[PDB]
């Protein structure tokens, strides 16, 4: 029951898809075979457990990989669908070109996968937004089954361009675009950045050698937080929902940021204590987080924060009220007690307690200030340009979607103003 | 006339003795059901032996 279709897509994507399903495997004690030893995944044959996921990509490299790597068994092959022509970093080619003769099948196995569930309660996307097939490929599917599935809600953990050092060059096109589509069409873009995940792997875990292993695996233990206190039992539950509706004021100002907590070295583990008001230290901290956004330059118009582990009750609200009318100008003022809380039962494995803590801020407002700068920089000069008009578009949609995207922080801000 | 063994004296007793009763009969019919659906619970893994050979 309240089940959930995970899908996956680009390269991004697939990785962040492996390394979840590897988490839940881990929670939910199911070893690599298949085998146990509703909300995720599917019953088959001999008690089999196929998690209900899709998996896209117009190349199929990553495919292969997760296929051959650890957990390759789990996905069933008829959830593979994958052209062989490829989009490469072109948005137009994995959404007008390519798109209409893939989105076919994806439509039918989603369909498939939906209809074979019995009471759905929303979805959940992992991709990217510069990568050509990433953003493309989800943005459209998420396009179709929204104008499908009107009732159920979306979920996009996205990662985002990093600030500093692109991984391409033609990014911030590609970015302004899924971020034109998915402000009209999704209820939580969840943003996710690599470079506050080095530095979160150089501060507070001391790995030198910070491979993408494991800034994959931290964003799979937020990803898995983030629905914990649902498929769990709960002193006080919550679900995709809950979230969602103490969350967004407006439905356009739905973009959130992520963090986790606790974190700690091997040497740091045997002495910190592991009590809420560290871990309230820790989850309300700026090199703390996971976006290039300081919470201490913005503020926060919402902020929920879901627990796991079994702990006291009146000292999580008595730390949430006074870590909210402390810095009260950190936080927005004409919103009363603009903290949620909740609380699960189970901790995870390896822990004692843990905290996922979400928040519809505006200071990711700098985020989008950047990218519609580098918006500015590379269309003043049709640079670039000469791809994504080849692939049956002109430059109108690229200008109005970046004026649609001015209005976005044309909210933000004003918003950080009001006083009553 | 003075008394009528029609009324019901020992009501207490009848009462009682259908609850014994009614409880053994539910015991028994909760076993042999717990055994029928566990039966058809081997059954069908038996099915699926078959196909998985
Ligand atoms: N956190 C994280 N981000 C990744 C990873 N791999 C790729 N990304 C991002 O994924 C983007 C590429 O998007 P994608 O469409 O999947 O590549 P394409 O298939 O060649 O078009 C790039 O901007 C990468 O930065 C990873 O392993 N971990």
């Amino acid at each position: 029951m309240r089940e959930i279709v995970h899908i996956q897509g680009g390269q991004c994507g697939n990785q962040i898809g492996a390394k979840f399903w590897e988490v839940i495997s881990d929670e939910h004690g199911i070893d690599p075979t298949g085998t146990y030893h509703n909300v995720y995944y599917n019953e088959a044959t001999g008690g089999r457990y196929v998690p209900r996921a899709i998996l896209m990509d117009l190349e199929p490299g990553t495919m292969d990989s997760v296929r051959a790597g650890p957990f390759g068994q789990l996905f069933r092959p008829d959830n593979f669908v994958f052209g062989q022509t490829g989009a490469g970093n072109n948005w137009a080619k994995g959404h007008y070109t390519e798109g209409a003769e893939l989105i076919d099948s994806v439509l039918d196995v989603v369909r498939k996968e939906a209809e074979g569930c019995d009471c759905l309660q929303g979805f959940q996307i992992t991709h990217s937004l510069g990568g050509g097939t990433g953003s493309g490929m989800g943005t459209l599917l998420i396009s179709k089954v929204r104008e499908e599935y009107p009732d159920r809600i979306m979920e996009t953990f996205s990662v985002v361009p990093s600030p500093k050092v692109s991984d391409t060059v033609v990014e911030p096109y590609n970015a302004t675009l899924s971020v034109h589509q998915l402000v009209e069409n999704a209820d939580e873009c969840m943003v996710i950045d690599n470079e506050a995940l080095y530095d979160i792997c150089f501060r507070t875990l001391k790995l030198t050698t910070p491979t993408y292993g494991d800034l994959n695996h931290l964003v799979s233990a937020a990803m898995s937080g983030v629905t914990c206190c649902l498929r769990f039992p709960g002193q006080l539950n919550s679900d995709l929902r809950k979230l969602a509706v103490n969350l967004i004021p407006f439905p356009r100002l739905h973009f959130f940021m992520i963090g986790f907590a606790p974190l700690t070295s091997r040497g740091s583990q045997q002495y910190r204590a592991l009590t809420v008001p560290e871990l309230t230290q820790q989850m309300f901290d700026a090199k703390n987080m996971m976006c290039a956004a300081d919470p201490r330059h913005g503020r926060y118009l919402t902020a929920s924060a879901l627990f796991r582990g079994r702990m006291s009750t009146k000292e999580v609200d008595e730390q949430m009220l006074n870590v909210q009318n402390k810095n009260s100008s950190y936080f927005v003022e004409w919103i009363p007690n603009n903290i949620k809380s909740s609380i699960c039962d189970i901790p995870p494995k390896g822990l004692k307690m843990a905290v996922t803590f979400v928040g519809n801020s505006t200071a990711i407002q700098e985020m989008f200030k950047r990218v519609a700068e580098q918006f500015t920089a590379m269309f003043r000069r049709k640079a670039f340009l000469h791809w994504y008009t080849g692939e049956g578009m002109d430059e109108m949609e690229f200008t109005e979607a970046e004026s649609n995207m001015n209005d976005l922080v044309s909210e933000y801000q004003q918003y950080q103003d009001a006083t009553a | 006339l003075k008394c009528l063994d029609g009324e019901d004296l020992n009501q207490g007793n009848r009462r009682r003795l259908q609850q014994l009763q009614q409880r053994d009969w539910i015991e028994q019919q909760i076993r042999e059901k717990e055994e029928r659906k566990r039966q058809e619970d081997e059954e069908k893994k038996a099915f699926e032996q078959q196909t998985l050979h």
